[PDB]
């Protein structure tokens, strides 16, 4: 009995539904690109820690206004004044250096003069203020950007460079996040070869195991090599068990369909006892895609049969996988961007939801994108084209027509 | 959002 | 002597005018994503390279129409047949298998029906072949998708997973690429403590560094840690020998501008004898922004002295540091991809072309995204607003207005 | 292309 | 229709 | 102006 087809929404909602987030892990904050934060994170200082300059110049008082100034030492960087400002008097300061006790503003260099330095021309002695300062100009008061105790970042966030650089300001070293999902790729067939492989007669190369792995690779997930299997039930039911033990998420691709020798779906069911939760999927490509679970001792374990041609592995990939990964990392809406581009092309619509790579090129003042369907020969495919079925009223689309396109590449 | 591509209206 | 006011065109101009292509190596190819490739790849087998069933049924003879047929066996996936198929018989063939000898059609199982099997039921003997083949159909002949011979990849293509698939399918293992760039980045700053230190006076924890090696990281190059150095022309003169001798690039950051103790472009003029060709950009935020070249023994050395301010560091580095390393690891076309968004603020225009980290958002069937200036708190910025200059038609811009926006991010 | 951002004219 | 003004939201 | 019909590239 042929499993249901199931709807492309049925199937992809059912996947986000049914797949599980990951626990938690320490890590340190440089390993933290991509990762989602499972703790609000704190700062245990003030930023700035002490009241700091905005500019090169002169801490001054304000109420002194404009005029000829003793300058009675510096503020550098990293130090700590000892002097207090005293009316009539400044004290030269530089860019993030402390501001003295009795300054309350910072007069930036181009709005002074020099008058007298040392004969060395080594100290500067006395600068003409030529402005009024607004007390409390340029300077940056204790905890201007950060309040000890504030919030810095919230649990959910998914973590780029600027997070890290947040981390390392606050000195947040150590931070909980979910882990990610360790993925085990098997190619299934009598046919396949390894891509070291000179041919045989009846035998190609295996493609998928190395096209799904770098799909893998690319959102930054570790993988596992479970190679290539046979076409029977025993070599078929060893994989996944070693998958199952090694990995959170087990990919095949081929043996789905109902030829003779389509062995992978009585494998889940009666050998392994997992819940396939649709065989099926009204897509195109994509009718023998398959999705299960499996529970084992409060733990669930992802399974993806995905089909045997080359073109469907990697677009169901994209559509089910990619995003079912993104949940198990934490990722609060783990769906992927979409966009809209204008297709290069006319298209015949299929009764079937269809999807194709393509390219997306954004030209000249013009809002939109183009999207080429699969010099366009030295950029990979950025793009998943999601055409609409046919129904009475569209049955083709038009070259300049407004599609969807999901994110599969950056841009 | 939706997984399946739709036309568009304007 | 302050450096002239470079504009933004010409810097960045420069920068990719002046930086190099690196040389190039053999790898494996499992290792190819976001290599370019330095050598056209050519398939040495046709793909298929027997002729292949595209259907789950039999391989006919089209001119004996319908009817019923004896199977004279199975073309099963990985084997060879051995039989031919004369007037009046069939063979079963599955997706992928070899068509036999004397078949020059193939009907999908859906259109025929099965009369007699084996007592067992484990072979079939007899079929009803329900349609009329068009001879040829469901078969991929020999070399259908490649064909031995054919240059299937070019020098120049930007590999993704979809390349690597190809190399694998080809039996390529081994490609030369262009090399990575490795890039060292190093601190300034006698304020700087390490992210890991708990505050002492007057000081405050390194930022950037951990925010451009995250960026650079992102990209997949690799990277060296080269530390905080103080503001002193000795320690920079060798944490920068440091960084020649180890790396193809060097990132510094802080000490540019003209402070009391900013140091570097002294120290890259007179004592490294690096030509400096740009010391100040007439942009907002990046003002001090450096870009130095020092050829040594035929080989480019790139340096990139950010300005101190981590939003300026990390803005800058965006804008000159990735294109660069994008030219140096072999893309043809290094510059980044810029797309058309809606503002979701006024903004008031500076006389500099300004530059602000945002998050593009794609709304219900609206075709431009919206930029948002940094639930949104949970998602990294993905884009860097390009403000145009104010002119004295253009003072201001206002929510939904059409702007200019870098990609940074993944969407 | 430019690196200098631009206003719109549609 | 409508007689008053309205602000436009594409 | 033309008085003949245009294509529309936008
Ligand atoms: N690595 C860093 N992390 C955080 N803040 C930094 C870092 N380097 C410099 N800063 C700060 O940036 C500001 C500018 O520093 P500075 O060295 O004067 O930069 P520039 O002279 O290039 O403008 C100061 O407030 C300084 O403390
Ligand atoms: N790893 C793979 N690499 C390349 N081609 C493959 C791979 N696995 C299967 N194929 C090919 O894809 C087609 C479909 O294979 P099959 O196992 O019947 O998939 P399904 O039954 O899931 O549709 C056949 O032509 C087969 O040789
Ligand atoms: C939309 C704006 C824009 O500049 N382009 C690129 C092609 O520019 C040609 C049109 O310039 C202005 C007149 N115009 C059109 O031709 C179409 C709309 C429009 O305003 C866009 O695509
Ligand atoms: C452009 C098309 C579209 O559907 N949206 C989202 C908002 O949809 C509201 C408008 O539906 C159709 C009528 N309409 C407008 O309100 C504006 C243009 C237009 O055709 C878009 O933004
Ligand atoms: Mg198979
Ligand atoms: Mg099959
Ligand atoms: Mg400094
Ligand atoms: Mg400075
Ligand atoms: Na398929
Ligand atoms: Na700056």
């Amino acid at each position: 009995s042929p499993f249901p087809l199931t709807s492309m929404d049925k199937a992809f909602i059912t996947v986000l539904e049914m797949t599980p987030v990951l626990g938690t892990e320490i890590i340190n904050y440089r390993d933290g690109m991509g990762r989602v934060l499972a703790q609000d994170v704190y700062a245990k200082d003030n930023l700035p820690p002490f009241p700091a300059s905005v500019k090169d110049g002169y801490a001054v008082r304000a109420a002194d206004g404009p005029g000829d100034r003793f300058i009675i030492g510096e503020s550098q960087a990293g130090e700590q004044p000892t002097q207090t400002v005293m009316p009539g008097q400044v004290m030269r300061v530089t860019t993030g250096a402390p501001i003295p006790c009795g300054a309350d503003a910072v007069v930036q260099v181009e709005d002074t003069e020099l008058i007298r330095e040392s004969d060395d021309g080594t100290e500067e002695l006395e600068v003409r203020i030529l402005v009024q300062a607004r007390p409390g100009q340029d300077i940056r008061p204790i905890g201007h950007d950060i309040k000890r105790g504030e919030c810095v970042l919230a649990k959910g966030t998914h973590m780029g460079p600027s997070e890290i650089g947040l981390l390392a300001t606050v000195g947040v070293t150590e931070v909980e996040v979910n882990k990610f999902p360790v993925v085990a790729v098997m190619s299934t067939g009598n046919e396949l070869l390894n891509p070291e492989d000179d041919l045989l007669p009846g035998k190609i190369r295996d493609s998928n195991r190395s096209t799904l792995l770098a799909t893998i690779q690319e959102h930054g997930y570790p993988t596992i090599n479970l190679g290539i299997v046979g076409d029977n039930p025993d070599d078929l039911l060893n994989a996944l068990n070693e998958g199952i033990s090694r990995a959170d998420v087990i990919i095949t691709s081929g043996g789905v369909s109902m030829g003779e020798k389509d062995y992978l779906k009585q494998v889940l069911d009666i050998d392994l006892h997992a819940q396939i939760h649709f065989g099926r999927v009204f897509m195109k490509p994509g009718l023998p895609t398959t999705f299960a679970t499996l529970d084992i001792d409060g733990v669930r374990k992802i399974i993806f049969a995905l089909p045997g041609n080359p073109v469907s592995a990697v677009v169901t990939c994209n559509l089910f996988v990619v995003p079912a990964l993104r949940k198990m990392q934490g990722i609060l809406d783990p769906r992927p961007t979409i966009i809209k581009a204008r297709l290069s092309c006319d298209v015949k619509l299929d009764p079937r939801p269809e999807y194709h790579r393509c390219i997306l090129t954004w030209h000249h003042q013009e809002p939109l994108p183009w999207a080429q369907s699969t010099l366009m020969s030295m950029r990979s495919a950025n793009g998943l084209l999601m055409l609409p079925p046919k129904t009475e009223q569209y049955v083709e689309l038009h070259k300049g027509e407004v599609v969807d396109v999901m994110v599969i590449g950056r841009l | 959002f939706n997984i399946v591509g739709t036309t568009y209206p304007c």
